[PDB]
């Protein structure tokens, strides 16, 4: 009652600019939900509104959708899917299993997106040529993030890099960082064939190109969004679909509690502590 | 040369140090003085990254930038003509010397008490050379009803 | 080498049927990724393949996309968004903040989808009329899940229930459970206006109708998928977008560590224990 | 059967050295559980065995117990307790609520332990005097981790720092880094 009369002052402890729950209509970063559905955007448009507070072009939202589609799942052998399956076979929960799987997303697993994007952005902004970038990475004892595959090298490419690369070539206005990454890929494939642009590296460079090549963002905004981990969120949201699918598969198959075989564990305990 | 009118209704000041209560009192004084804009344009705190601190303009909520370095604060706010220094006796000298490297600052207020007299004399000499008016250290500051208020002068609202 | 020669026997400890990572091409539940993109499905089609191992019709996938869009975010005041913001303002991580927010998804928050779907499915399968269902819920001391709103009652509906309901009416072949829920909604609105079909209840009944009304699933498969928590996964995947957006907003605003005011906490500690 | 006969070779994919679950008796880093309880160590001894694979002295284990006691809780206003309470009031779970609260443990909340330890260890190993360390921290725009309180300053100390400091003074053989931190 005192606040309604404007008699007292209490500073707000929280700030938000992505969603307005109060009012007659739900609002996504200044846009009504009915107008969101009338403009015929999908997951990509809502993702852009909620994450960047920008009205992205149709091709940008579609490309975001493709990025979510290609990172949906990569089998059960990865650390995150393995953890999700372990938690599901314990009969815990959907939320708990997906959460346990997602908690492995980090530097070694699921972080090649942001790492590759940052490395290629730093190389491109430093003004060094791709050969100089390759030599600098080699002499620093660092492997180029987003470069290298396990089986598919040439005349048999990823089939996930190809689709995204074709979409970006056809629809993106300008792709400077993608061209720089493709020159780096040519140089690395001149060494050994399987040193191609990964799905992670391609998605990172194309996401940076989309951020700093569409009229929605300034260079500072794109750099800040890359720094704060927008591609980490992209990968996590994409792989959550596969993790939930794995949980549902394990609960449908009615798999019992898993216990790791003792023959697969090496015990190196001390003599007596 | 040192001017005659140090403060007016358009005076903008930069506050060195994290003094939220003093800045809020300054803003309340400006609001009750029917000022168009707050007298504090930015804050300087070297022990944190650049951000925005939340303050009150009457009942409205406003954001005041906080900068790690003096240079950024004077770059983004060329309209600032006053420095209110809330640095300790062990940092007032260096902060004032750094401030007098910017010509836009014409008045500097030093609140610290216990500064050595030699350092204060050096500050006075440099201020006289640069024509910068310094409200001597170990002071609350000053008040100009309707135009500007320094720090915690005049108490609360 | 012994396994290649077929000389030894070692049973596989894990089962999977949603994704085939090995091979020349990535496969989503028997479908190649290139064929996935050539068939022009989006998030909905990949979600259907990964979660149900079914080739869903175009309208089903689009409806899944709409369900993800409408559950994307509901402001920062909810428990999950609050927890995500608290973890983000501690400067922890994107994964950690999203995980902390998602861990509140359960019975009281984010579980109205599955609860409403189960209640309406049980009522419809029991053969009782909507009035009998309302009376049975009333005499059992239970509130009907998915029924009731805060401000929007009639002549001013949800604007999220309306869009999904219109899409389902135009595109779904048969909606028996939706009609049953609408009769229940009429009966509840005959009591007090704000007792309307919620977004959670509408999505639950329409998801059950999509599962057991499209040719992809048998009745047993749809019942099992509802039982194991497919709508929980739907809500979690939808709200993860909003949680990541909230994390990005808090990291962009550069908000410091939050500490709850002491005046908002009531201390009822004992005299001396 | 082939492994029992030693006919095939399969490398182990995992390594462990803190606990031996197999066998007649449970073993904590080479020590039987019955011998663990007969030696009369408590949470501190088991923690030392499981985390460092070492038989710590009695005072070290007791000090670890005191450290666990003093960091047990600091009210509901902190970020972690707030998140735990939010998840509990949603009626989720004990594990989920505790997990949500623990996920806030990091740099800004709950990381002053490791940050202060690293800063003081680096200062002590660099050979600089405490005044030089303070000046270096000041000129780098960094606040000294583990230094500064909200109300309790002097003639009214923490009452948690005092107990641990007294225990360390009475029982620890040598405290070089503690003396350096006290000069700072
Ligand atoms: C997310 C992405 O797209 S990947 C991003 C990774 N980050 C980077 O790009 C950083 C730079 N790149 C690199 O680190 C390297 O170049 C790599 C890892 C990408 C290249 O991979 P490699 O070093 O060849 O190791 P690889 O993962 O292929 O594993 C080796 C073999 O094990 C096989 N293998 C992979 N997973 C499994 C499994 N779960 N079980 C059994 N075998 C497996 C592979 O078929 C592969 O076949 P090969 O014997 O013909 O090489
Ligand atoms: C996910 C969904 O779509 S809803 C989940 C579905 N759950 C169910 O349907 C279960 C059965 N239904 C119910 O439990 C009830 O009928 C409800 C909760 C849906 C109806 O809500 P109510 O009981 O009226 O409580 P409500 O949430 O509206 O809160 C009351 C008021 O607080 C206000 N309020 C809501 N959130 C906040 C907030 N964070 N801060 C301040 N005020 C708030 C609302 O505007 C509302 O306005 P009013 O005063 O005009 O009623
Ligand atoms: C885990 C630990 O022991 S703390 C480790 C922290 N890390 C460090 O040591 C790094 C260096 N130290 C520092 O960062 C600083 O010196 C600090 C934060 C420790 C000193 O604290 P301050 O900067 O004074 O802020 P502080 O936390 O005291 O908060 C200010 C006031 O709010 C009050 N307050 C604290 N929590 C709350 C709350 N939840 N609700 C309302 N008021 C509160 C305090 O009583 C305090 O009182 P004051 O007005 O007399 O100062
Ligand atoms: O996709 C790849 O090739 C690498 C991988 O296993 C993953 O992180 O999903
Ligand atoms: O959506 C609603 O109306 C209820 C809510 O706050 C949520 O769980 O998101
Ligand atoms: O213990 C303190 O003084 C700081 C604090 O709130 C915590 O992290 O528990």
């Amino acid at each position: 009652w005192a606040r309604e009369l404007g008699l007292i002052r209490k500073p707000a402890s929280f700030m938000t600019s992505i969603c307005d729950e109060r009012g007659q209509e739900l609002i996504y970063a200044g846009m009504p939900i009915t107008e969101v559905f009338k403009e015929e955007m999908g997951i990509g448009g809502v993702l852009g509104l909620l994450w960047f507070q920008k009205r992205l072009p149709k091709y940008s939202c579609q490309f975001i959708e493709m990025c979510l589609m290609v990172t949906a799942d990569h089998g059960p052998a990865v650390s995150g899917a393995h953890n999700t399956i372990i938690c599901a076979r314990a009969g815990k929960d959907l939320v708990s299993s997906l959460t346990s799987g997602l908690l492995t997303i980090g530097d070694r697993f699921g972080g090649a997106l942001d790492a590759a994007a940052k490395m290629f952005s730093k190389a491109f902004d430093s003004g060094i040529i791709p050969m100089e970038f390759v030599n600098k990475m080699k002499k620093e004892g660092k492997l180029i993030m987003g470069i290298g595959h396990r089986v598919k090298s040439i005349n048999n490419p990823d089939m996930r890099v190809q689709i995204l690369k074709d979409y970006v070539r056809q629809h993106f206005p300008a792709t400077p960082l993608l061209d720089y990454a493709l020159e780096v890929e040519k140089i690395t494939t001149s060494k050994k064939p399987n040193l191609i642009l990964n799905v992670a590296g391609l998605i990172g460079v194309a996401f940076v190109d989309m951020l700093r090549n569409c009229g929605s963002f300034t260079r500072e905004e794109a750099d800040e969004y890359i720094d704060i981990g927008a591609l980490n969120g992209i990968f996590v949201l994409g792989r959550s679909m596969g993790f939930i699918g794995h949980y549902l598969d394990q609960k449908r198959l009615k798999q019992g509690l898993y216990r790791h075989p003792w023959d697969d564990i090496s015990y190196v305990l001390p003599e007596h502590m | 040369g040192k001017s005659t009118t140090l403060f007016s209704r358009h005076t903008k000041a930069i506050v060195w140090g994290m003094q939220t209560r003093a800045v809020q009192g300054m803003l309340d004084f400006d609001y009750v003085c029917s000022r168009d804009e707050p007298s504090v344009a930015a804050m300087v705190y070297p022990f944190t990254g650049d951000h925005k601190q939340k303050f009150y303009w009457g009942h409205k909520e406003i954001l005041i930038p906080v900068f790690k370095n003096m240079a950024d604060a004077m770059r983004k706010h060329p309209e600032v003509d006053v420095l209110i220094n809330f640095a300790s006796l062990r940092s007032a000298y260096d902060s004032t010397m750094e401030t007098m490297n910017y010509a836009q600052i014409r008045t500097i207020a030093i609140i610290a008490e216990g500064i050595p007299e030699a350092l204060t004399r050096k500050l006075i000499k440099k201020a006289d050379q640069k024509g910068v008016t310094i409200i001597g250290p170990a002071t609350v500051g000053g008040i100009k009803p309707g135009c500007f208020k320094i720090g915690n002068t005049g108490g609360m609202l």
